[PDB]
RNA sequence: GGCUCUGUGGCGCAAUGGAUAGCGCAUUGGACUUCUAGAGAAAUUCAAAGGUUGUGGGUUCGAGUCCCACCAGAGUC
């Protein structure tokens, strides 16, 4: 489907022109039909993983702990808990960021 | 043995003594739904008898410190009667895992139908310290709609919350995951 | 006296700490909160009315002359004075009566498990009932001549109300428990045709929780 | 599939003075503001529903009171009450307060 | 035409014990949290007002508290 690369470029433009990101690539993942954009916010800095999504999608739990387990696969780093950011776009551009852990360590809003 | 009057579906426990005896010592709370003998024309606080979820109601009777009696004889409520008849739903015996699990480790719950979630859970007591969490329990392959959270995290960025998400596996273990608002 | 305590003395907190000054204002607050549910009432013999309850007949009725009262609860037949359970259930609990039962006395207690049946009025009903009578409304009962169950008169009414010709309520209401569905449309309508030309409130009930929506149609 | 209601949405809305935009950060579907000049900056946050003509209906939006409530709660800084729309029926609820309704 | 009940700050009500009149919700003023001014429901929470106790007589060491008349309004035969 076009609708996931589609909003993928749209993330990308976003995260270059608006937030100022460095060296955001685009990895495939063939499994769970996902796309990651591992990127780099900041030279000599941890990495970060990015799921695009429409509003359109409904996401289980199941598939939840799967993209949990994905990312960190991919990151390599068992120092610190699973987490990922969750981008929703709409028809005029517009982007909200949500960040999903691992465990509770989080009693902030 | 503290005794608990439960009957057509609702538990009171109407001993001033067996009140305080729950708070100090299994650390399970409550709501009081009498009104004030001193100030019976108001609706800030009142008074005994106090009201227990069938959760706290459950949990109370397995680990052997209250005894239930029926409406004046023990009763069972491993099977379904009049006087019990939340023995056999999926959504209880949900709600009833989730709630042992929070509470072994050492939390303080409460009912949270007005920030659109299951439960609260608290740090401590819930005198003198704020609600941290509101817990969703939400069944394994139950489809999650997308407009649904927004709204929920808005109102815990608004209200200094984080949200829970609940689904027991089969196996008895409860997975736990973290969702808040990030600023990018 | 007459004045009462505050739950939490000032603001709450974050995060615990242990440091041993969170621990002392716990305790200050625990101690203070048992000495408030052990209080009990006590009144003078001299202002109590008696009464009976009657099972047979479903009713409540009066051996002497009503008080102040009267003028908004009871009703009265065949030169008796009688009251609804629900009714003679909040008067109890106020300390306005004294209700005996076959020439033996009750209590508080021992009565919550007689008069609180499926074939009378129900908890919820009764606790959204309380929870209206306590902030000085009138309510009453809903006559046809989920459904409607009451009638609410706003509080400015009190003083020169009429029993034999109230008039227009404020709204009528239908108490609901919190985790049941949503009514569907035709339910609506159905709802707002039977009330007629007042405003219908949905009464949730959460384990001791009361929270009022109010549906309103036809915004333009 | 929904591409259809809202279109009909949008044009039924379009048709008068109504300027509508689409909002996806308070879990709703359109904002719709009044006039020109501003005046409030919001008037109505609409939530698109669909029905069939038998009483069940297939719901995309399994409503309850829990979300209820907490649709509510979140639109009241950037509404003027919520606005449930049948495919027409505009039905607006509100909170009831109990302890501010009791005088005029 | 009798009989029963009622009259206190803007509203609902206490003052049981002979007091000197004060609780709650509204209004006003602060402190915090949050949103793009505004909102605040165990994220909310403090402080303060104020008034012919229906109108006249007597008893009161003493009157909202006891007796009479007058005014108003809610049931009943």
């Amino acid at each position: 489907d076009a609708t996931q690369v589609y909003v993928a470029f749209l993330v990308y433009l976003d995260l270059m022109e608006s937030k100022s990101w460095h060296e955001v690539n685009c990895v495939g993942l063939p499994e769970l039909q996902l796309i990651c954009l591992v990127g780099t916010e900041i030279e000599g800095e941890g990495l970060q993983t990015v799921v695009p999504t429409p509003i359109t999608a409904s996401l289980s739990h199941n598939r939840i702990r799967e993209i949990l387990k994905a990312s960190r696969k991919l990151q390599g780093d068992p120092d610190l808990p699973m987490s990922f950011t969750l981008a929703i776009v709409e028809s005029d551009s517009t982007i909200v960021y949500y960040k999903l852990t691992d465990g509770f360590m989080l009693p902030d809003p | 043995m503290l005794v608990v009057e439960v009957a057509n579906g609702r538990s009171l426990v109407w001993g001033a003594e067996a009140v305080q005896a729950l708070r100090e010592r299994l650390g399970v709370g409550g709501r009081t739904v009498g009104a004030l003998p001193r100030g019976p024309r108001q609706n800030s606080r009142l008074g005994l008898p106090l009201l227990l979820m069938p959760e706290e109601a459950r949990l109370l009777a397995e680990i052997g410190a209250v005894t239930l009696v029926s409406a004046p004889r023990p009763l069972d409520w491993r099977v379904q009667s009049k006087d019990w008849p939340h023995a056999g739903r999926p959504a209880h015996e949900l709600r009833y895992s989730i709630y042992r699990d929070l509470w072994e480790r050492g939390f303080f719950l409460s009912a949270a139908g007005k920030f659109g979630g299951d439960f609260l859970v608290y740090p401590g007591d819930p005198l003198r310290f704020f609600a941290h969490y509101i817990a969703q329990c939400w069944a394994p392959e139950d489809t999650i709609p997308l407009q649904d959270l927004v709204a929920a995290g808005r109102l815990g960025t608004s209200v200094r919350k984080t949200l829970l998400l609940c689904s027991p596996q089969p196996d008895g273990k409860v997975v736990y995951t973290s969702l808040q608002w990030a600023s990018l | 006296s007459q004045k009462l305590p505050q739950r939490s003395h000032g603001p709450k907190d974050f995060l615990p700490d242990g440091s041993a000054a969170q621990a002392e204002r716990l305790r200050r607050c625990r101690e203070e909160l048992w000495q408030l549910l052990a209080e009990q009432r006590v009144e003078r013999l001299g202002s109590l009315v008696a009464a009976e309850w009657r099972p047979e007949e479903g009713f409540v009725e009066l051996k002497s002359p009503a008080g102040k009262f009267w003028q908004t609860m009871g009703f009265s037949e065949q030169g008796r004075q009688r009251l609804h359970p629900e009714e003679a259930l909040y008067l109890l609990e106020c300390g306005s009566i004294h209700l005996f039962h076959q020439d033996l006395p009750l209590s508080i207690q021992e009565a919550y498990q007689l008069l609180l049946t499926d074939h009378t009025v129900t908890f919820l009903q009764y606790q959204v009932f309380s929870h209206l009578k306590r902030l000085g409304y009138v309510v009453r009962r809903f006559q046809p001549s989920l459904e409607i169950i009451f009638d609410v008169y706003q509080a400015d009414a009190v003083a020169t109300f009429r029993k034999n010709n109230p008039g227009k309520p404020y709204a009528r209401m239908c108490i609901s428990g919190f985790d049941e569905p949503v009514p569907d449309l035709c339910s609506l309508k159905r709802l707002s045709y039977q009330s007629g030309d007042v405003p219908l409130i949905f009464a949730l009930v959460d384990h001791g929780d009361i929270s009022f929506y109010s549906f309103r149609d036809f915004t333009l | 599939p929904t591409f259809r209601t809202t279109y009909m949405a949008y044009h039924y809305f379009r048709s008068k003075g109504w300027v509508p935009k689409v909002g996806l950060k308070y879990g709703t579907d359109l904002l719709l503001y009044r006039k020109g000049p501003p005046f409030y900056f919001a008037s109505y946050s609409v939530i698109i529903e669909l029905v069939d003509d038998h009483f069940e209906g297939s719901l995309r939006r399994p409503l309850s009171w829990k979300s209820l409530a907490a649709l509510s709660r979140v639109s009241v800084n950037v509404s003027k009450e919520l606005m449930l729309c049948y495919l027409v029926q505009e039905v607006i609820l509100s909170r009831w307060v109990s302890s501010r309704e009791r005088s005029d």
